[PDB]
RNA sequence: CCGCCGCAGGUGCAGAUCUUGGUGGUAGUAGCAAAUAUUCAAACGAGAACUUUGAAGGCCGAAGUGGAGAAGGGUUCCAU
RNA sequence: CCACCCGACCCGUCUUGAAACACGGACCAAGGAGUCUAACACGUGCGCGAGUCGGGGGCUCGCACGAAAGCCGCCGUGGC
RNA sequence: CCAUCUAAGGCUAAAUACCGGCACGAGACCGAUAGUCAACAAGUACCGUAAGGGAAAGUUGAAAAGAACUUUGAAGAGAG
RNA sequence: CGCGACCUCAGAUCAGACGUGGCGACCCGCUGAAUUUAAGCAUAUUAGUCAGCGGAGGAGAAGAAACUAACCAGGAUUCCCUCAGUAACGGCGAGUGAACAGGGAAGAGCCCAGCGCCGAAUCCCCGCCCCGCGGCGGGGCGCGGGACAUGUGGCGUACGG
RNA sequence: CGACUCUUAGCGGUGGAUCACUCGGCUCGUGCGUCGAUGAAGAACGCAGCUAGCUGCGAGAAUUAAUGUGAAUUGCAGGACACAUUGAUCAUCGACACUUCGAACGCACUUGCGGCCCCGGGUUCCUCCCGGGGCUACGCCUGUCUGAGCGUCGCU
């Protein structure tokens, strides 16, 4: 059949490892026959196998991945691979939080003497 | 080499001068980016006056010049205390101030005093909540009178 | 005259992305006529040509009332097959001859989801100029 | 001083670039002792250094340092300033106290050479043929 | 030399892999200009250097 | 004999393939690359040659990952973030 | 690049330009000598009414 | 076989056991002037080769 | 693609032992002469002074024109 | 194209003097050398004139042309 | 005598620069010996131990319709 | 003897972070020629330029006077026009050469230490719970830990407080 | 009488000028102005059914997911559940993936040699062997633990 991404999410560990391994064995034997003559249709289904397995690993990894973020949700500490990546120099800066911090005597002067709404008459 | 009746000239081409060239075909461009800036800014603090805070007049100094006045920094500590300006609030309602100037005679500070308290009847003064007005300009007042003067304020 | 400061008018720029362009944008670079009965039903001027559709040349050696059907869009060549525009190799071997999608008409949609969806938005907004026009 | 680096004194020019000895460096010891405190600990920011003491070949000062990341810094508005990216290796850059006294920045008679914030770009200014479109 | 390290080894692989002629088809393709393989390297002609 | 005689004598290899760079000079006595600098921190690079600098500077390999940062930056570098479902 | 491109005109001078130019299109002779077609044309100078 | 140049006979010979549920005796692997690996696996004397490669498919 | 009125210039070649590309006379010329040597028959083949096989006459002559390696070469190895 | 009569040495160059037993040039094609910037002088053309000049800036709901053009005047600061 | 500031600690936007980079618009520019070295599998082929040096090279046709078939030749190559 | 406190040190694959290298047109800090001009040449010039080294950012650096002036005075920095090829420098040769005032572009001001007063009133880390909630945190708690009187924070800085 | 030679024209060659063309430069201008221990720049090797270069990509290798799009791709072939509308192709790209060397990080640079922890197998029940996973660089900051000192002291 036409195996799609779509078909895969609803589906098992055990049985996506398991689909995974009948997919490796299919592409092992389509090597086979591309040594040993073979026509042409199997050996256009040599890609199709291979874009298959990576359509099936890339599944696995998606989910394998997405259930870490969700373990890892709410903890100080999150494996770097979890953290967001932005540039070295973006993730260097200050936070939002340390950015809107304000001394006492500032916050008396914008307390004080506010920036006023004003016209001047011509 | 000299050739008939000529001027002595020197030139001062023996560095490297063809590297540091500036030309100007940027100034058309140059231009419009700084008229640009100059509307975005009055859209952004409209209705407040566009050139900016009113400055104090000073007379230029050296003897080829101290026949003419100009606008000057600030407004001194003095001009605004004689006004009755605190020296931080003069800055919120559109006056500069300039700690550094002192007044040497009292023709130049009461030139600047009666400029400060004249600007002060000309400033129309939103209220901080619209809603509730304290010592603010009057809502007739506000609501036809304010447009953004252009120009120097005062000039 | 053209406008747009971000619009190029350059002739090496615009042939560049023409013949440099993906094949979707090809897909809007083909598109033919419809016929008058069919413009005058969907209230469509051009439709981008789609295989299984009937058209008539209507410029070139080619040209005349047949209704053929487009057999092959092959947009790398810019160019479109039709079933009886044909030629005789030397050998003997019947070969297509490439008819530019601009210099035929079609005469019969060959009508999907996506085709009348795309038909009623050109309809709609040909309308809605109306609106402006008026 | 600064001993010209040259193999056996040779300067290989006109005599007036033939002085080794005598030379003098442009940057005081004190700029290079937070050269050498800034270089060795690239993670911190030079503040300051003060003197503490000399004897006939050494000179001993102490650099104070400040660590950009530790939350005692970053969470203090009053030194956040030091935790931007543009003071890095200030000391390198002659941006310290001790590093812009050899620069000659200052304002006044004394100090035209430096008028644009640097010698480099008064020179920069004072040598560029400003061509205008309409001469 | 018989002895080669594996670096060496797998540096000559790449070059003898790469030393073959055009398909033929390559010629039937559109807007196909490559008529023949222009960087044929022979032994005894020119040497890999290395 | 300093020059065809002498010829025949070359068989001794001064340079090999670089680790680093991948250019046949890498000096094996000196254990140093005299393209690249090896095994030194910084890369060797010289303003008395800007064509050996245009040889080998960003911009002549693959921009693995650069320009993907090139095309990240034209969205402000989002991120835990996916187009809403069909 | 620094070639002088561009050249100073004394206003007076563009000034005087725009004059003589003004002048000349009211003249029928100077506006066909121009190959302007104006044989059918009303008057020299043509005025019509704002609403255009 | 023609195998990945990163395995060893060790992972060679537990590749192949499994794989096609044999028994290997021997595995002898060379690097051939093309970059590939190639491995001489001897079965066990019980398992003959000729059925080994009828059921892979190799004639 | 050009005429006319103006505008602008990287605007006119025989030379620079000029630069790059091409082409001649020389000229079917000089030359294909270092290390003794080839011959007969057959085969294959469109085609044989030169390939192969057989026969003959020779040479290297074990410090080899023999048999194997190191360095270097890198597939040149082998078959078709 | 050819014939005949009279005339007729190979150009470029340096040079007091070149057909020179002075140098460069086998041949042909294409390329190939007083430019541009700043300054100054004088001469000529144009505008205004005891003045003259905005070149820097600003204004005109910037933008095909238009990066142009127009305007400023308590923008003439300043230059001459 | 007077004037003027208050060193030897620190922060700070704008107006400014930008022959690298990511996109984009334009030109009294060049037009394959020109314009970038590079219009092409160009920093490629190739050279050098190396640092480094570094090319040449665009155009069938509207569409391959890229010349079936006959004939001479071993074929390249011809004649129809 | 030993047991403790501190000080000065050391080890750790200790818990959590940070730097390296690249690009380098423009920017900052150093170093730094000679060709060349002077019809020779050594000071000078080239030039604080090329080459060399280090450090950055989207700008950088500079920057709120130990200023300019000498006027009826101006008033942070940077850039433009002008000042001006001028004052000045110079085998006073060749050559070199700023600034202040004036007009503009932009315009923005401020914080400590000290000196004092406030029962350290201050900060970091950890554990738990509640709420916004991709870690950004807010609060509450803890006879939790540490920093810190060899001085954290509030107030206050030459315009005075 | 011819050859031979020269001149001029026709035609044929040789050569690639000239003209026309231009998905390329050059120059000016504008907006933005973002690399890296979460492994950059650069290098190597590999990856297509037929493919060597260029290009693209990383063992999921001339691409996976997703979103947009809406019937192709194409030099040949193959697949009607691999010839698809239940989504071809192209574009976007935020998800996943991303070999070796490289600041390059166990040490060394030979695919050379280790160490610690966990898992599976060798009937493992020890040693040991094989496979797999994680970790093991230098400097530096804060904090912790373990300590050193005839450094300064207190108590006994
Ligand atoms: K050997
Ligand atoms: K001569
Ligand atoms: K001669
Ligand atoms: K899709
Ligand atoms: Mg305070
Ligand atoms: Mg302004
Ligand atoms: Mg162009
Ligand atoms: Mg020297
Ligand atoms: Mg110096
Ligand atoms: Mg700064
Ligand atoms: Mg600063
Ligand atoms: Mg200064
Ligand atoms: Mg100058
Ligand atoms: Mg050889
Ligand atoms: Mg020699
Ligand atoms: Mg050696
Ligand atoms: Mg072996
Ligand atoms: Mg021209
Ligand atoms: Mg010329
Ligand atoms: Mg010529
Ligand atoms: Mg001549
Ligand atoms: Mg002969
Ligand atoms: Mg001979
Ligand atoms: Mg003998
Ligand atoms: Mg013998
Ligand atoms: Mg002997
Ligand atoms: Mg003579
Ligand atoms: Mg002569
Ligand atoms: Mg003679
Ligand atoms: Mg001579
Ligand atoms: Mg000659
Ligand atoms: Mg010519
Ligand atoms: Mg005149
Ligand atoms: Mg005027
Ligand atoms: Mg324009
Ligand atoms: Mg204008
Ligand atoms: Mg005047
Ligand atoms: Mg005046
Ligand atoms: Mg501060
Ligand atoms: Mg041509
Ligand atoms: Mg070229
Ligand atoms: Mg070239
Ligand atoms: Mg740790
Ligand atoms: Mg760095
Ligand atoms: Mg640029
Ligand atoms: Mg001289
Ligand atoms: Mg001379
Ligand atoms: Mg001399
Ligand atoms: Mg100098
Ligand atoms: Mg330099
Ligand atoms: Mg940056
Ligand atoms: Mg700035
Ligand atoms: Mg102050
Ligand atoms: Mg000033
Ligand atoms: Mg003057
Ligand atoms: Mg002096
Ligand atoms: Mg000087
Ligand atoms: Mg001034
Ligand atoms: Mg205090
Ligand atoms: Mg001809
Ligand atoms: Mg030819
Ligand atoms: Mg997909
Ligand atoms: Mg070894
Ligand atoms: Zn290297």
């Amino acid at each position: 059949a036409k195996i799609k991404a779509r078909d895969l999410r609803g589906k098992k560990k055990e049985e996506l490892l398991k689909q995974l391994d009948d997919l490796k064995v299919e592409l092992s034997q389509l090597r086979v026959a591309k040594v040993t003559g073979g026509a042409a249709s199997k050996l256009s289904k040599i890609r199709v196998v291979r874009k298959s397995i990576a359509r099936v690993l890339t599944v696995i990894n998606q989910t394998q991945k997405e259930n870490l973020r969700k373990f890892y949700k709410g903890k100080k500490y999150k494996p770097l691979d979890l953290r967001p990546k932005k540039t070295r120099a973006m993730r260097r800066r200050l936070n939002k939080h340390e950015e809107n911090l304000k001394t006492k005597k500032q916050q008396r002067k914008e307390r004080l003497y506010p920036l006023r709404k004003y016209a001047v008459k011509a | 080499a000299p050739s008939r009746n000529g001027m002595v000239l020197k030139p001062h081409f023996h560095k490297d001068w063809q590297r540091r060239v500036a030309t100007w075909f940027n100034q058309p461009a140059r231009k419009i980016r700084r008229r640009k800036a100059r509307q975005a800014k009055a859209r952004r603090i409209a209705p407040r006056p566009a050139s900016g805070p009113i400055r104090p007049i000073v007379r230029c100094p050296t003897v080829r010049y101290h026949t003419k006045v100009r606008a000057g920094r600030g407004f001194s500590l003095e001009e605004l205390r004689v006004a009755g300006i605190h020296k931080k609030v003069a800055r919120t309602i559109g006056i500069s101030v300039d700690p550094r100037r002192r007044n040497k005679s009292t023709e130049s500070l009461q030139a600047n005093v009666q400029r400060l308290k004249e600007y002060r009847s000309k400033l129309i003064l939103f209220p901080r909540k619209p809603s509730a007005p304290k010592k603010g300009d009057s809502s007739a007042e506000e609501l036809k009178l304010a447009t953004q003067l252009t120009g120097p304020v005062m000039p | 005259m053209k406008f747009n400061p971000f619009v190029t008018s350059d002739r090496s720029k615009n042939r560049k992305r023409h013949f440099n362009a993906p094949s979707h944008i090809r897909r809007k670079i083909m598109s033919s006529p419809l016929s008058k009965e069919l413009r005058q039903k969907y209230n469509v001027r051009s439709m981008p040509i789609r295989k299984d559709d009937e058209v008539q040349v209507v410029r070139g050696h080619y040209k005349g009332q047949q209704i053929g059907k487009v057999v092959q869009v092959y947009r790398k060549k810019y160019v479109i097959y039709i079933e009886r525009v044909q030629r005789e190799k030397a050998n003997g071997t019947t070969v297509h001859v490439g008819i530019h999608p601009s210099k035929v008409v079609i005469t019969r949609l060959k009508l999907d989801k996506d085709r009348k969806k795309i038909l009623e938005r050109k309809a709609k907004s040909r309308q809605v100029g109306k609106e402006k026009g008026k | 001083g600064r001993k010209r680096p040259v193999p056996k004194g040779a300067t290989y020019g006109k005599p007036v670039h033939h002085g080794v000895n005598q030379l003098k460096f442009a940057r005081s010891l004190q700029s290079v002792a937070e050269e050498r405190a800034g270089r060795h600990c690239g993670a911190l920011r030079v503040l300051n250094s003060y003197w503490v003491g000399e004897d006939s070949t050494y000179k001993f000062f102490e650099v104070i340092l400040i660590d950009p990341f530790h939350k005692a810094i970053r969470r203090n508005p009053d030194t956040q300033w030091i935790t931007k990216p543009v003071h890095k290796h200030r000391e390198m850059r002659g941006l310290t106290s001790a590093g812009r006294k050899s620069r000659g920045l200052g304002k006044g008679h004394k100090f035209h050479h430096t008028i644009g914030g640097s010698r480099r770009a008064a020179w920069r200014r004072r040598n560029t043929l400003q061509l205008h479109r309409y001469r | 030399s018989s002895h080669k390290t594996f670096r060496i080894k797998r540096f000559l692989a790449k070059k003898q892999k790469q030393n073959r002629p055009i398909p033929q088809w390559i010629r039937m393709k559109t807007g196909n200009k490559i008529r023949y393989n222009s960087k044929r390297r022979h032994w005894r002609r020119t040497k890999l250097g290395l | 004999t300093k020059g065809t005689s002498s010829f025949g004598k070359r068989r001794n290899k001064t340079h090999t393939l670089c680790r680093r760079c991948g250019s046949k000079a890498y000096h094996l006595q000196k254990s140093t690359c005299g393209k690249c600098g090896y095994p030194a921190k910084r890369k060797r690079k010289y303003n008395w040659s800007a064509k050996a600098k245009r040889r080998n500077t960003t911009g002549t390999g693959r921009m693995r990952h650069l320009k993907i940062v090139y095309r990240r930056f034209r969205h402000g570098f989002r991120e835990g973030t996916t187009p809403k479902p069909k | 690049t620094w070639r002088r491109w561009h050249r100073r005109v004394n206003t007076t001078q563009k000034r005087y330009a725009i004059c003589s130019a003004l002048a000349a299109s009211a003249l029928p002779a100077l506006v066909m000598s121009k190959g302007h077609r104006i044989e059918e044309v009303p008057e020299l100078p043509l005025v019509v009414e704002d609403k255009v | 076989f023609i195998v990945d140049v990163k395995a060893n006979k060790h992972q060679i010979k537990q590749a192949v056991k499994k794989l096609y549920d044999i028994d290997v005796a021997k595995v002898n692997t060379l690097i051939r002037p093309d970059g590939e690996k190639k491995a001489y696996v001897r079965l066990a004397p019980d398992y003959d080769a000729l059925d080994v490669a009828n059921k892979i498919g190799i004639i």
